[PDB]
């Protein structure tokens, strides 16, 4: 069933949808800024109505 | 007349003390600080 699904194809003829590869390392959410702002004022929200 | 020993004025100092029962929040003057979020109908980045 894997061979019938073309597990034998050349891994170079398999093109990503974008014609590019990628290796992204972007610094992310830790949650210290959200929890600090809660202790300062618990009456706000981080989630907007949209 | 009653002469009484007092504390000389130069050996004491009045110091103003401000007594508070709690630390005010960040948006202290705002009744609804959550109306900046509830009114973001396009989104926030």
């Amino acid at each position: 069933s894997m061979l019938r699904n073309w597990s034998w194809v050349n891994v170079h003829n398999v093109h990503s949808v974008t014609g590019t590869s990628e290796n992204v390392v972007l610094a992310g959410y830790v949650g210290l800024s959200r929890t600090h702002d809660y202790i300062m004022d618990t009456r706000s929200t981080p989630a907007t109505s949209q | 007349i009653k002469t009484a020993p007092v504390v000389p004025p130069t050996e004491q100092r009045d110091m103003v003390q401000e007594e508070r029962v709690g630390t005010p929040v960040k948006n202290a003057g705002n009744a609804n600080p959550a109306a900046d979020s509830d009114n973001a109908t396009e989104g926030v980045v």
